RNA sequence: GUUAAUGUAGCUUAAAUUAUCAAAGCAAGGCACUGAAAAUGCCUAGAUGAGCCUCACAGCUCCAUUAACACCA
RNA sequence: AGAGUGUAGCUUAAAAGCACCCAACUUACACUUAGGAGAUUCAAUUGACGCUCUGA
RNA sequence: ACCUCGGAGCAGAACCCAACCUCCGAGCAGUACAUGCUAAGACUUCACCAGUCAAAGCGAACCUCAAUUGAUCCAAUAACUUGACCAACGGAACAAGUUACCCUAGGGAUAACAGCGCAAUCCUAUUCUAGAGUCCAUAUCAACAAUAGGGUUUACGACCUCGAUGUUGGAUCAGGACAUCCCGAUGGUGCAGCCGCUAUUAAAGGUUCGUUUGUUCAACGAUUAAAGUCCUACGUGAUCUGAGUUCAGACCGGAGUAAUCCAGGUCGGUUUCUAUCUACUUUAUUCCUCCCUGUACGAAAGGACAAGAGAAAUAAGG
RNA sequence: GUUAACCGUGCAAAGGUAGCAUAAUCACUUGUUCCUUAAAUAGGGACCUGUAUGAAUGGCUCCACGAGGGUUCAGCUG
RNA sequence: CCGAGCCUGGUGAUAGCUGGUUGUCCAAGAUAGAAUCUUAGUUCAACUUUAAAUUUGCCCACAGAACCAAAUCCCCUUGUAAAUUUAACUGUUAGUCCAAAGAGGAACAGCUCUUUGGACACUAGGAAAAAACCUUGUAGAGAGAGUAAAAAAUUUAACACCCAUAGUAGGCCUAAAAGCAGCCACCAAUUAAGAAAGCGUUCAAGCUCAACACCAAAAAUCCCAAACAUAUA
């Protein structure tokens, strides 16, 4: 009898995975694709906070999907005050996020707030951008 | 018009040749296959076209054992590392319980 | 024709709707640890195993490691020797007999000596 | 919006591979949408068959003419025609491969609800025009309410307890009494004796 | 396709009403069958033509005894539309060696041991 | 109806790919205006839906359109 | 005042296994490799401290 | 159009399984140089031939891919080996068209004619109420559809017949069906009348003559009460015709190097039979005239019925 | 491209010229108009997409001639 | 009788094609496929036959056979008497219908193509006649007996009776829409009659209803057994 009372014993594809907004009405809006943008006049401090964010999210099991970088700004001394010249540059980097709740929303912002270092800026938003 | 042409291949005659509980001498081909359906178990070899043969003269049994692939098998180590943590794979295997003890000590002289 | 399984089918407690949220093996070795646990289970189906199968003691040991953590100066870590002969006398007193029973069973004395 | 939407012939992705006519897509009971979801009034299929686009625009126009859009709403319970029917151009001898795709049909089994309705009247208001729709369908059909469908399944179930004949079809076919399975199908076990080809006999226990 | 049919085991469970319509009882069941073929084996498949030869029923309407063990019941279950099964009930005991010579089967299945030709 | 071929600047050849020249048409230009002449630029989803690549590009899907064929009783 | 009790984060673990932390690779994560850190609330099943409860 | 080999479906769960069935592909590329030699046991594409696998041993290290191909004989070679898109792919070492000038052996295993099967196509009746019909579904026509029928067309199938079932139209004589063209009887009418439309009933009787066409058709002339629809081996060639179709001759245009060919045209072209058997071989319709009457009707133009009289003609019998 | 004398452009060894024609001449075709008849898919005279006419593959008229193939007046005759 | 004369000879040319193949009697006997200038044929296999040798062969139970429906395979028991091997061969290798699962076609064919299983080419009974459906097989004589399958059932559309006055010629919107061309509203006098559900108005009236009261068949020569509702399964 081919099949058996042990049929389906090895099925490796419903277990594994295969191959906007977050709607969720009433509880409502369970923040979806948000790009938190880490920007600094430094390089190492900006990277070390994306370091801190990404490890924070996986600790809190809320999903991250990108960690890429916006490329670098090319500005001198802006010659608005013998006219001065020295190139100070800015290093921006993207951290994405996919899963958030309403009830973790204001809290998970605080751990980003309280731990945010010297001279860096965040900016949460939705998604319409490319490199 | 019949644009379709070519499907005149004959049947491969691939399947279990020695079913479960059979006595199998060492070297008999238990099964022939493509696209693994039975993996080798104890005292069962594998040839180039994935057939299964018996390595010892015994009795063939079929079990359901736990599948851990080789860590160089790069097409299926990523098969593991997308499973959730309760998961094991459970492929099926073909064993040969050997019948004959491999020899006995015998008197040859009195010296 | 389709007959129901005799016992618990495996992979049944984790077949959840929220698949993406699951805690997800990321390494080969974590799975190899779990999978070698399953090959000691009962398994109602059919298995290769069927056809082929104090209080002052911890208090003195607590100050022992705390004392022994200083004379290694952590300078013997970042290449110590570990004298075996003193260790063997310690082994033979404490975990000798537990270990010694294994070899007396692996060599099959007990099934020949004492039935 | 409370009329029937326009069901288009031939969906915009074409089917390219010519499928065989499986006629087990008509046979026996339906396991697809047999039940009322957000509506009360329907056309129960009492036999299998294929629906053209011609039967769809039959069903769409002769409801929208005879339905108050302020007090009634309708919804399809059948999809667009997806199954392609292969018709050879006439006058040719047999042979020469499968023909071309001519039109698409949708298969409807027996017992499937076809067009659901609902709204602020009782069943005798919608019984009139739904029956001339059900009569024109290419299979026997019936205008059923949410109460009559349960009062026909009540009647079809007490009919299976009341019969004084000791011999049902299930007791004879499954136990293979006369060697009778030599002249039955393997579908004649689990259909019942009720279904016979495309046709469904509601009279028969 | 026409295949070798198999019977669900639910058919061979007797009801207490079946113990009323028929004289048997589940405790102390009968030891032997009376199997007579009442249907021709033609127009029936070769497996049924071959089982009938194995039970020994080439001649129709001749009687034949078989054991009531589950193996030979599993061959009567495939040719049960061709046969009549009756329980061999013995009013007296088994025939002794002095009483082999004059017995008769006595349809109603009563193997009488001393069969005389005289009225009662 | 079947095979066979073609697919193009406003029109036509092309160019084995990345696409030219010559009328069209756009104006400037030899002093009374136009045709001619010659000369910038301008005029190509290479007839279609898919990207395996890289596709006029190379096989389909196709749509038009052209030639053959559409028998023997 | 009454109560449930009690192994570091967790544990039908009994000084364990997991988790966890810093490096080195990775845009990062992950993996792996080198490391790091820890608990039986205390006294003879009792008694008595820590929390979480039911109080005013 | 195809022909050999492989994957998937049909063929859902050992194997197998067809199709001028549905879909994809292959006639290699890449990495090695122990792709060394030997050798238990087995598988096998339903035969064979071919293919596949392989423990050990010996010697040494420390293949991937689905298909990726070709027998014998002959060549080429000192040797090891290497030779076909032999692709009609189990392969003849090397050979095309044409025949209506044809012949022979066969085949109803196989076509054309006919029968039969089936009814997609056709034809009809209902069911349905959108739309037409000023309004109004049903006086009349009817879309989307639904259910039954008929077996006139075009088809399909290849079951009888190729040791012959002669064929289109016409002549001759007709037999029958009714789904009625005329004549009769009736219901409705968007039936005022004259005329119609439509439906129920009726198969007694009737269904013209001509020009062109080989024509049944159609067109056209003149009629008529009407110039019916079909089946009968597309009734009927042992009754006739042979104009078409369809032999040998021939041009014309076209295709082909040519022979020759064309559902393209056109001139011409033998139609046998002494009847054995069956069967068979003497039983009234219709129109017009007059009259009602210039009436009914309309109001007018137009213009009837039923009642009566009188003439005819065709038919059957003399 | 303006039915287009014409211009633009490709190809060719040369691009069917004279004539003639709905023909014994693929098909559309019973083309069209005139004559013939009461009525003409016939015949005769023309018009020319003949897109497959056409020049010793002979083209085109015309006198005689023909048991050739069509058509016709009159007479005649079962 | 000339697409190449006729006669003799080669010649008993050759024919995968057709026809034909003669005493009696009995026994076993139905055809998976593969190649092939091959599908009108043949060779191997399969099947069948004969004669042998030996030991198991059919039926089968738990267990067992994959991931991306009916069942088969395997297989001890068990019931039974064959089976494999060796030897020597021939013939079949142009099949039909039925039920079942499907493919092609029109979910056409007495259609075509596979698969599983019957039957047919094999006698007998039944379905009228009948290859294929049903019943049944091992053979004779009988002026015996019990049986099996086995004779088509249906016949249908009646319907309420009575009563009907008023806001109002409805805000709205439209020449005009007063119950019925269209939206919103749809309250209200009498005890009870809808700002009206069908017919009837360009707008109006009329008829009714709602409400009170009352109490299935068609075609071609000629329909086609005769008949028959009541004595006991
Ligand atoms: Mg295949
Ligand atoms: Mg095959
Ligand atoms: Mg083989
Ligand atoms: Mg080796
Ligand atoms: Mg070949
Ligand atoms: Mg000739
Ligand atoms: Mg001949
Ligand atoms: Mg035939
Ligand atoms: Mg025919
Ligand atoms: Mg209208
Ligand atoms: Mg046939
Ligand atoms: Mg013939
Ligand atoms: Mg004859
Ligand atoms: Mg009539
Ligand atoms: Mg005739
Ligand atoms: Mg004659
Ligand atoms: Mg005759
Ligand atoms: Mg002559
Ligand atoms: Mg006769
Ligand atoms: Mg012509
Ligand atoms: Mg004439
Ligand atoms: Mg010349
Ligand atoms: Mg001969
Ligand atoms: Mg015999
Ligand atoms: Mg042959
Ligand atoms: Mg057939
Ligand atoms: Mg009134």
């Amino acid at each position: 009898y081919k099949t058996k009372p042990t049929h389906g014993i090895g099925k490796y594809k419903h277990l594994i995975k295969a191959e906007v907004r977050a709607i969720n009405l009433g509880t409502d809006y369970e923040y979806g694709v948000l790009n938190i943008h880490l920007t600094a006049y430094d390089m190492t401090l900006a990277e070390s906070y994306a370091q801190y964010v990404h490890n924070l999210c996986n600790s809190l099991s809320i999903k991250v999907e990108e960690s890429y970088a916006m490329p670098t700004k090319t500005i001198e001394v802006l010659q608005l005050q013998m006219l001065l010249d020295s190139v100070l540059t800015t290093h921006e980097r993207v951290v994405q996020i996919s899963g958030l709740s309403a009830t973790f929303a204001e809290i998970f912002l605080e751990i980003i707030q309280s731990s945010l270092p010297e001279g860096v800026r965040l900016s949460v938003k939705e998604h319409t951008e490319e490199d | 018009s019949s644009k379709n042409l070519g499907g005149k291949s004959s049947g491969r005659r691939q399947g279990i040749k020695k079913m479960e509980g059979h006595y199998v001498h060492a070297g008999n081909i238990i099964a022939t296959q493509r696209h693994f359906r039975w993996h080798p178990g104890a005292h069962v070899g594998v040839g180039k076209n994935k057939c299964l043969y018996a390595l010892e003269e015994g009795i063939v049994r079929y079990t359901k054992e736990v599948y851990v692939p080789h860590p160089r098998n790069t097409e299926a180590v990523d098969l593991i590392t997308r499973l959730p943590k309760g998961a094991v794979l459970y492929k099926t295997f073909v064993h040969v319980v050997p019948a004959k003890p491999e020899g006995t000590f015998k008197l040859v002289a009195m010296l | 024709r389709r007959t129901p399984p005799l016992g618990p089918m495996p992979n049944s407690d984790i077949d959840l709707s929220n698949l993406e949220r699951l805690e997800k093996y990321r390494s080969f070795d974590r799975y190899r640890r779990r999978a070698e646990q399953e090959a000691q289970a009962p398994h109602w189906w059919r298995t290769y195993r069927e056809y082929f199968g104090r209080t002052q003691q911890l208090l003195e040991r607590k100050q022992a490691i705390q004392e022994l953590r200083a004379n290694v100066e952590e300078r013997a870590a970042r290449t110590a020797s570990v004298p075996l002969d003193a260790v063997r006398a310690e082994w033979e007193r404490t975990c000798g007999p537990y270990h010694k029973q294994r070899l007396a069973e692996y060599y099959g004395l007990y099934r020949d000596l004492f039935h | 919006k409370p009329k029937l939407r326009f069901i288009e012939r031939a969906p915009l992705v074409p089917k390219v591979r010519r499928e065989p006519k499986n006629l087990s897509d008509i046979r026996g009971p339906s396991t697809e949408a047999t039940e009322f979801t957000e509506g009360n009034f329907a056309i129960l299929a009492l036999g299998g068959g294929y629906l053209h686009w011609g039967h769809f625009e039959m069903m769409r126009l002769t409801i929208n003419r005879s339905m108050d859009p302020k007090n009634m709403f309708a919804i399809w319970r059948v999809p667009a025609p997806f199954k392609p029917i292969t018709r050879k151009s006439v006058g040719h001898r047999m042979g020469g491969g499968k023909g071309a795709i001519d039109h698409y049909v949708t298969p409807v089994k027996a017992g499937r609800l076809v067009v659901e309705m609902g709204g602020r009247c009782e069943f005798e208001e919608v019984q009139g025009f739904l029956d001339q729709v059900a009569h024109k369908l290419p299979f026997a059909a019936k205008a059923v309410s949410r109460g009559t469908l349960e009062k026909m399944r009540k009647d079809q179930e007490e009919r299976e307890r009341n019969n004084q004949n000791p011999w049902t079809f299930e007791r004879i076919a499954t136990a293979n009494m006369l060697g009778i399975r030599k002249v039955l199908s393997p579908y004649d076990l689990t259909h019942k004796g009720k279904y016979w080809g495309k046709f469904y006999m509601p009279k028969r226990v | 396709k026409f295949t070798r049919s198999r019977i669900p085991e639910k058919v061979f469970q007797a009801s207490p009403e079946d113990h009323e319509k028929y004289g048997g009882d589940p405790q102390n069941p009968h030891k032997l069958h009376i199997v007579t073929r009442i249907k021709s084996t033609r127009r029936r498949p070769y497996w049924e033509k071959d089982i009938i030869k194995m039970l020994g029923l080439e001649k129709a309407h001749t009687p034949q005894v078989h054991k009531n063990i589950p193996s030979v019941n599993a061959k009567l279950k495939v040719v049960k539309h061709l046969i009549r099964i009756k329980p061999l009930k013995l009013p007296q005991g088994l025939p002794a060696e002095e009483n082999m010579s004059n017995t008769c089967l006595k349809s109603t299945g009563e193997l009488v041991v001393q069969w005389h030709l005289k009225p009662v």
